[PDB]
């Protein structure tokens, strides 16, 4: 999919960064229903800055 | 002195009509709680998570919007 | 005059409330000496109250029955009787004022969102930027019906929504 | 970049690491394959243990004061401050 | 063995971590994300435990702040004195202290507050200072205001050294545990040295200064004609005209011949009629009494010599039967908590405060003091308040240290065991005793109002109806008023006009006068018992659950504060001790405010006034008003409401702008009390919608407040407008009625 | 009895099992995650619905969420 | 002296100076303009 | 490993007896005892307020209410490493010994574990309530 470092946004509707743009960390090559690792720099109500996500969820930008 | 109370009139009722339609249509869900429609109109409160839910139902919205309403009249 | 508002230049009780505030002056006056701080700042007190009202009236205020000046409202009705220096003047200073600030202060948000330091730019500030951005707010109002021209005021529909919109 | 001795169940595989980047991140893109299940640092599935040199794992939330004393460290969530050995599959010696 | 033991340059000094937040803690000095993190930075920066773990540290930390402490006091004394001297009437007011009130408050000629630089007499231009800076000066025998400019400049000088005496003793050099752990020293050297030396220093400046020239004031003598007070003790001539004893010296004290002396150490009692003040002879045998004491006192315990006491032998040593281990292992407790021996204090010193208050209006000791109602009633207020709030914080950090230092491992069956143990049962009586108070006390006012209104007042409560006569209390008055006879032959006069007697004037204000006690002051004494028990009840509750509860048998995992543990299992709101020290400001502020009305209404109704008979302010109506609550209302609060809601136009008129401002900040705090803090992030939500509409999102994310947070902002803005709305009212009512 | 459910999100990492402070929790097999873990309510009868399950889990939706139901002796706390 | 320059620049001294800057400047222009009413 | 049973003739720890001790639901309706033995005698706390002494090896106590025995459990295991085990037993005498009984412990992975209430899939994928609508009783669109 999308490489390490690259900037994607995310769609996932029940997402903190929904609507948002993520940075992916790397996506497993396994068979992972979500393999995409995407930072953030705002922090959720949770404080995590970073999810995993499948590929569909996100869109290189 | 009357065009002073009219406009407090008008000030309190957009007020209450604010409260309430807040309360009115994030009832299917919210960014804090998609799911609100999960819970019924009236569920007491998801607790302390997540930094602390208080007066988070709609029916507790017009709970509060009450208030507003009796200042008005 | 307009609905029945005489000026307090020409009303009654303008004057009649004006010299009974005198009155209550002299009467706080009289228990002192001339020179004394306290007699002296009355006579001032005095002056002021005369010359604050000598200013009402040639001000042109209508002044009803309490003799106090009401306003008027509506641009037409000042304009033609001589009563935009109360209303208009003031509310278009403040709007100046208002949209310099306000432009200035997204200014430098932009500016400060700009860079790799959010939070530290929202706590400690460029002193000389700040500055900067104050010279350049006078020119907001043309900057920003320039930006309207171009569009480019208003974020797209990218902002997070909820899950309902 | 810091060499990071991993002592494995497979061996020992001395790895760079720049300072700016995690463990576990820079042991996967050198092609080995370390256990991690949260990657936030909330969990104890990446659980190593520091024999020699420092890390900084600041943003960690699950080990106590103690268990990073004794060298234990979350990879997903440490980066190398010097070169350092770290046994890698170190879970169960946390339990 | 006692000694000094320090450490040099412990700490250096450097603005770096002034330019770094929450350098102090670990989580804070990572920086802020969410707003919160200015809230907690600052909530979390002088808790000192939450800082680190020395023992240490943590006392230079508070040993320093100590410091800092008495020098922001230094200079609030020293401003005091600076405008007292610049810009005052106090000289005018001493060649007449009768007839010009005391100022020290003069405002610019500005928009309008100019108006409130009233006439006080003597052509002065200010604001009343209900202070009674005047009197306090006067019974000193400070004389000319230049003595209170060197006063305010030796002040500035004094909080100088101490902030520089923090700072050596933080960053060069700073003691160490042991030597912090010194205690029987600490205490000799306290118990002796400081309370007797200070005592018998104050009584040596009044017998050579102001007994001398306040004598003089009272005497008549214009007070710029007085000779200097070195003259004076230069000059043993005039010492001895005043009292020949002094020409003598000091021969006769080394000969035991105290009688001699007694023209300046009577036992009057008493105040001096033509000034109000009590005999300053007596004063200053009090204070000599007092020193002596204290200094043979303070040599209890041992230090570093064969002889002495180990308060920790005593401690053990007093075991009794039905309590196991007795006073064991406390010595340990409270030579390792801070919050203890701070708990403590803050009880006793809030008892203390309160009983200053009681005692000072009881026997004023300042000249023409009596005659300042607004004063008297001021000081009252104020010292009853500090004390009030003295004791819940005293619970407060009880409880703190409860959460916090507890360990059962040390004490095995002792006091504290047994509590733990029988509790339950404790707290149960309390409250059955508690509700039996508050119903009974509470119903005899609302069945007198209530016949009242029925018209059956043949059967209230009243001092004519059905009575209840504190017997008791009257009885004692009457054992005061016949003690010095017998149980008291060298005296002149008992210590106040209230055990019996008759009526002293000052200037025809009503200076003092025997007061009596009818069902009324029954039924308002047992009120206040009763909100005092409640008081006593949720404090105790909090202290003694904090760690657990049947409901929360793990309560001392949660924290000192924390919101709560849920909704589940039912819900678990508003389960700290911290909660209920929070409700227990709610009902102190409640009892206290009581109190005051009852000492107000009381005060103006049968002793206050002008003599001719006695001119009484409300004429004693309170005797008859005051068992039923209409008349309570109706004829105090409806009647000396004229005074704040007419003072408009008037130099008080600010008496009534920040009443009705008090009463809007103490509805201000009602939107806090009942709001939800989900509901708050909410319409942030939504709010920063509109905001990032227009690209103008701040980067710390905005945050509702904890829910403690919420409940903290709401109750001091509670607390704050009921006691500024109540401050007014008494302040307008009193300037203009007294 | 109130409602407890897992959802696939679960990385197992068992912070809701090592929350819940009635043992109305616990970790199984499974395949979906990396850890192969699945967290589990085989007591739910027990749980309280203080959800510290739902504050532990780290999961972007709670991998675990609670539901309130009616009320049994046990789901009151009741020790009396 | 550079940490007493980044002290300064921390965020509430200057909402501080700031706040006093400006209420000077308005106190003043009362003071030599009294009573203001229109213009 | 199998399920083990209770020994009623266990010398409980030494504790001098407190007051917030069992009730009435003991005797009517259930109450819970703990099984554990200690390497050695020291002295603990009591989870319902107390500081008691544990004997060497074989100690008991009982509760009635779940939450005691649980934190109980938390407390020793921390602190002292003990696996204790801690049934359910009811005025008829009926024991079942059990609140962690499973062969191990829940914390970690353990073949023959069943799972339950797993929604195997996400949780977005629910549907409105205005399906689950005129059921039998009130229930969540997530109850399926
Ligand atoms: C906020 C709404 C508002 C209201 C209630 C009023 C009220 C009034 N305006 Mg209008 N007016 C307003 C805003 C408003 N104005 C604004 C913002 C402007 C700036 C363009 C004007 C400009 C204006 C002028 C130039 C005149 C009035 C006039 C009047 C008065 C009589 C006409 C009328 O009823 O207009 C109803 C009000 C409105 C329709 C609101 C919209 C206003 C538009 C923009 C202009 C209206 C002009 C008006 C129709 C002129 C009528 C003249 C008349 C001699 C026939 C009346 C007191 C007349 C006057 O002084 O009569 C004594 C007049 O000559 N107004
Ligand atoms: C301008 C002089 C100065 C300077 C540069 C420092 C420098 C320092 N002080 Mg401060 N401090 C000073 C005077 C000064 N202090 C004074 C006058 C006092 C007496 C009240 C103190 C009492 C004091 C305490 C009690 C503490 C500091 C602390 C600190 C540190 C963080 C400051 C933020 C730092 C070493 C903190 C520190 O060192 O924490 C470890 C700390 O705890 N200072
Ligand atoms: C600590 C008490 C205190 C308080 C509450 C005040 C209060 C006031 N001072 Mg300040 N002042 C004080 C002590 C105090 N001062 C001291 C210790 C100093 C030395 C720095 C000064 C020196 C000072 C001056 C030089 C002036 C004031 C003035 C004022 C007024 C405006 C500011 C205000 C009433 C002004 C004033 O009184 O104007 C009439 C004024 O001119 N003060
Ligand atoms: C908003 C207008 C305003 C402004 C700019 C000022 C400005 C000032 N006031 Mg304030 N003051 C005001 C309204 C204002 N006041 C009001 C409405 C009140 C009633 C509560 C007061 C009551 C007041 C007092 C009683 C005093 C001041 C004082 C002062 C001066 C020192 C601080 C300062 C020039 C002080 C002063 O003049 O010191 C010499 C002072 O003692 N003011
Ligand atoms: C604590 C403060 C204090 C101080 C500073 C002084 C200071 C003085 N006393 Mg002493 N004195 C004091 C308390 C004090 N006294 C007390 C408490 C008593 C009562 C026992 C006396 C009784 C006393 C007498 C009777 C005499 C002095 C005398 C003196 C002076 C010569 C020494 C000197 C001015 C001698 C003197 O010259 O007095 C004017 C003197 O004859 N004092
Ligand atoms: C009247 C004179 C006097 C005498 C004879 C003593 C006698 C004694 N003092 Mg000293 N002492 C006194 C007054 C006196 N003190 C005063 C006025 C002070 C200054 C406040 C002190 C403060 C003081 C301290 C702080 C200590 C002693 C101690 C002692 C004892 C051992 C040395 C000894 C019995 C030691 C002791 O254990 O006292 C109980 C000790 O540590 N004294
Ligand atoms: C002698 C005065 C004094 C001192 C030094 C402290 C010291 C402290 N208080 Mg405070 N506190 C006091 C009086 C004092 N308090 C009073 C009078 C009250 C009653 C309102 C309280 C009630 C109180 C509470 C309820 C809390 C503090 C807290 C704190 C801590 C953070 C600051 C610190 C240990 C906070 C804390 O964390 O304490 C450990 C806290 O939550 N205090
Ligand atoms: C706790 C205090 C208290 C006490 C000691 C009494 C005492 C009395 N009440 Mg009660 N009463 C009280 C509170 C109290 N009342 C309250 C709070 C109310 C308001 C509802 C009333 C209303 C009330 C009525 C209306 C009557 C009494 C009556 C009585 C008599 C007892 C029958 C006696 C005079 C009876 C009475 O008048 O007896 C002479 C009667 O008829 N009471
Ligand atoms: C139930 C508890 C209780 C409490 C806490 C108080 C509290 C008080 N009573 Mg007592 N008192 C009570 C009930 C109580 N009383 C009742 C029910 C009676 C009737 C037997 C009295 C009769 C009584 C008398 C006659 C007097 C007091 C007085 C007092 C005060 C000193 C003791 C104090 C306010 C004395 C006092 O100051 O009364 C104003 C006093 O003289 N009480
Ligand atoms: C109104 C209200 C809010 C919303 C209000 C909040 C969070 C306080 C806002 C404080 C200020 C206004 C925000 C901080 C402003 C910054 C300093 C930005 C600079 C502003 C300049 C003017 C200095 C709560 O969050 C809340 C929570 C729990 C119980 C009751 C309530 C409650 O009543
Ligand atoms: S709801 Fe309560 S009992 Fe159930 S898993 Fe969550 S914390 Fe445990
Ligand atoms: S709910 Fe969260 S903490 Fe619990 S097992 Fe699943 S992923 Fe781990
Ligand atoms: S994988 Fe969970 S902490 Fe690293």
């Amino acid at each position: 999919g999308p490489k390490r470092g690259s900037l994607v946004k995310i769609l996932r509707p029940e997402s903190y960064w929904f609507n948002q743009v993520g940075k992916v960390v790397s996506v497993d090559q396994s068979g992972v229903r979500y393999p995409v690792v995407v930072r953030f720099e705002n922090q959720n109500y949770a404080g995590v800055t970073t999810n995993n996500y499948a590929l569909d969820e996100v869109v290189a930008a | 002195g009357d065009f002073l109370v009219h406009h407090a009139i008008a000030l309190g009722l957009h007020t209450t009509t604010l409260i309430l339609v807040k309360g009115a249509l994030d009832a299917r869900g919210s960014k804090l709680m998609p799911d609100k429609k999960d819970f019924g109109y009236s569920f007491p409160c998801d607790g302390p998570g997540r930094g602390g839910t208080c007066d988070i139902s709609a029916y507790d919205a017009f709970y509060l919007a009450v208030f507003w309403m009796l200042n008005t009249i | 005059d307009i609905a029945g508002l005489t000026p307090c230049s020409e009303s009654k009780a303008y004057a009649k409330l004006e010299k009974k505030e005198l009155k209550t002056l002299e009467k706080r006056l009289k228990q002192y000496e001339a020179d004394s701080a306290p007699a002296v700042a009355l006579k001032a007190t005095m002056e002021r109250t005369k010359a604050r009202f000598a200013n009402y009236a040639k001000a042109g205020l209508l002044c009803g029955n309490d003799g106090l000046p009401h306003l008027i409202a509506d641009p037409g009705l000042a304009l033609k009787y001589g009563h935009a220096g109360e209303v208009f003047i003031p509310t278009f200073g403040f709007l100046y004022v208002a949209g310099y600030i306000g432009y200035v202060g997204r200014q430098y948000l932009i500016a400060v969102k700009g860079e790799a330091k959010p939070t530290d730019k929202e706590i400690i500030i460029d002193v000389p930027l700040a500055t900067k951005l104050a010279w350049q707010g006078a020119g907001w109002p043309l900057a920003a019906v320039q930006e309207l021209q171009r569009g480019t005021l208003l974020e797209k529909e990218e902002n997070i929504t909820v899950s309902p919109r | 970049a810091y060499k990071v001795t991993l002592k494995t169940p497979s061996g020992d595989k001395t790895i760079e690491c720049p300072a700016d980047t995690y463990i576990l991140d820079a042991a996967e893109e050198a092609g080995l394959d370390l256990p991690y299940s949260c990657r936030a640092g909330a969990c104890s599935s990446c659980a190593g243990k520091v024999a020699a040199g420092t890390v900084d794992q600041s943003d960690q939330s699950f080990l106590d004061d103690a268990q990073m004393g004794n060298g234990f460290v979350l990879t997903c969530v440490a980066y190398p401050t010097s070169d350092c050995t770290i046994q890698t599959h170190q879970e169960e010696a946390l339990y | 063995k006692v000694k000094i033991a320090v450490d040099r340059n412990p700490v250096e000094t450097s603005f770096e971590k002034w330019a770094k937040p929450g350098h102090f803690s670990r989580t804070l000095s990572k920086g802020p994300n969410t707003t919160t993190w200015i809230w907690n930075l600052h909530a979390d920066a002088h808790d000192f435990d939450s800082h680190t773990s020395d023992l240490e540290e943590i006392s230079r930390k508070v040993f320093s702040a100590h410091f800092g402490q008495l020098g922001i006091i230094f200079i609030w004394l020293s401003g005091m004195y600076f405008h007292g001297a610049r810009f005052s009437n106090y000289e005018a007011w001493l060649s007449d202290p009768t007839h010009i009130k005391p100022s020290a408050q003069v405002v610019w000629p500005i928009v309008g507050q100019e108006i409130l630089n009233g006439d006080v007499g003597g052509g002065f231009q200010g604001i009343q200072i209900t202070s009674g800076f005047f009197q306090l000066w006067r019974a000193s025998g400070i004389t000319s205001e230049l003595q209170l400019y060197t006063t305010a400049i030796g002040g500035l000088v004094m909080a100088a050294a101490m902030f520089f005496a923090g700072w050596f003793h933080y960053h060069k050099a700073a003691p160490k545990l042991e030597w912090f752990q010194n205690v029987e020293s600490m205490l000799n050297h306290h118990l002796g040295g400081l309370l007797g030396l200070g005592s018998l220093a104050w009584a040596g400046h009044q017998i050579h200064v102001s007994l001398p020239v306040n004598k003089l004031l009272d005497a008549g003598v214009d007070p710029k004609e007085i000779p200097l007070p070195h003259d004076l003790l230069l000059n043993r001539a005039i010492m001895a005209d005043l009292y020949p004893s002094f020409a003598k010296g000091i021969a006769p004290f080394f000969t035991l011949n105290w009688s001699e002396y007694s023209d300046f150490l009577t036992f009057k009692g008493g105040l001096n009629p033509v000034t109000g003040g009590l005999w300053l002879s007596d004063t200053a045998h009090h204070h000599v009494a007092i020193a002596v004491l204290f200094l043979v006192a303070g040599h209890m315990y041992r230090t570093n010599w064969g002889i002495g006491h180990s308060m920790k032998e005593i401690l053990e040593a007093h075991r009794g039967p039905f309590t196991g281990e007795g006073h064991v292992g406390l010595y340990e407790i409270l030579t390792t908590s801070w919050h203890a021996q701070l708990a403590i204090n803050l009880a006793l010193f809030g008892s203390l405060s309160i009983i200053v208050a009681h005692h000072m209006y009881a026997m004023p000791p300042y000249p023409y003091l009596a005659t300042d109602y607004g004063t008297q009633l001021s000081l009252f207020t104020h010292h009853t308040w500090i004390g009030g709030f003295c004791i819940v914080g005293a619970g407060a950090h009880a409880a703190i240290f409860m959460v916090r230092d507890y360990d059962p491992t040390n004490n095995y069956n002792n006091l504290l065991d047994r509590v733990i143990r029988h509790r339950d049962a404790i707290i149960s009586h309390l409250n059955w005793v508690c509700i039996f108070l508050g119903f009974h006390s509470f119903g005899l006012y609302i069945h007198n109002d209530t016949m009242s209104a029925l018209g059956r007042p043949q059967d209230m409560f009243s001092d004519t109806a059905i009575q209840l006569q504190p017997v008791f209390a009257q009885w004692i008055q009457n054992t005061h008023f016949l003690a010095p006879q017998l149980t008291a032959p060298n005296a002149l006069a008992a210590t106040s006009l209230t055990w019996g007697g008759d009526l002293v004037a000052v200037g025809g204000k009503v200076a003092m006068m025997p007061i009596s006690l009818g069902t009324s002051d029954f039924m308002v004494h047992h009120i206040h018992a009763f909100t005092i028990h409640v008081t006593v009840l949720i404090l105790l509750k909090g202290v003694l659950f904090a760690r657990s509860s049947r409901l929360i048998p793990d309560k001392a995992n949660l924290g000192f504060r924390f919101p709560c543990d849920g909704p589940g299992r039912g819900g678990t709101c508003q389960v700290s001790a911290w909660d209920h020290v929070f409700l227990g400001l709610f009902w102190m502020y409640n009892s206290l405010s009581i109190v005051i009305f009852h000492f107000s209404w009381k005060m103006q109704s049968d002793v206050w006034g002008t003599v001719t008979g006695v001119s009484h302010i409300t004429g004693g109506n309170f005797a008859q008003s005051a068992n039923t609550i209409n008349g309570w209302l109706r004829d105090f609060l409806w009647a000396q409401s004229s005074q704040v809601i007419q003072s408009y136009g008037s130099a008080l008129s600010a008496y009534g702008l920040i009443f009705l401002g008090a009463h809007f900040v103490w509805a201000f705090s009602l939107m806090f009390l009942f709001s939800g803090r989900g509901y708050w992030q909410e319409l942030i939500e939504s709010i920063v919608w509109a905001h990032n509409k227009l690209k103008v999102a701040p980067a710390i994310q905005p945050r509702a407040l904890s829910i403690t947070q919420g409940r903290a902002v709401g109750v001091a803005h509670y607390l704050l407008g009921g006691i500024a709305t109540t401050w007014s009212f008494f302040l307008a009512r009193i300037i203009s009625v007294g | 009895a109130h409602i407890v459910k897992i959802y696939d999100t679960c990385i197992g990492c068992t912070q809701c099992v090592r929350a819940c402070p009635l043992d109305v929790l616990e970790m199984v097999p499974w395949d979906g995650c990396k850890a192969s873990q699945m967290a589990s309510a085989p007591r739910t009868e027990d749980c309280v619905g203080c959800k510290r399950c739902e504050t532990a889990c780290p999961t972007d939706f709670l991998s675990v969420r609670v539901y309130l139901g009616s009320e049994s002796t046990r789901s009151m706390g009741l020790s009396y | 002296m550079k940490d007493f320059t980044t002290y300064l620049s921390t965020a509430p001294v200057i909402a501080t100076i700031w706040f006093t800057f400006t209420a000077g400047l308005l106190i003043e222009i009362n003071r030599y303009f009294p009573d203001p009413l229109v213009f | 490993w199998t399920v083990p049973t209770l020994n009623p003739d266990t010398p409980s720890p030494i504790f001098g007896g407190s007051t917030g001790g069992l009730l009435r639901k003991a005797q009517t309706e259930e109450f819970y005892v703990i099984t554990w033995e200690a390497k050695k005698e020291q002295i603990f706390e009591m989870p319902t307020g107390g500081a008691a002494i544990m004997r060497q090896g074989p100690n008991l106590l009982k509760f009635g209410k779940k939450e005691q025995c649980l934190a109980l459990t938390t407390q020793l295991r921390n602190k002292f490493k003990l696996t204790p085990c801690f049934y359910r037993v009811f005025p008829d005498g009926k024991v079942q010994y059990l609140h962690p009984a499973d062969g191990v412990y829940p914390e970690k992975v353990n073949a023959g574990r069943v799972g339950a209430n797993q929604n195997m899939r996400r949780i977005g994928q629910n549907v409105n309530p205005i399906k689950v609508k005129f059921s039998g009783r009130m229930m969540s669109p997530a109850e399926i």
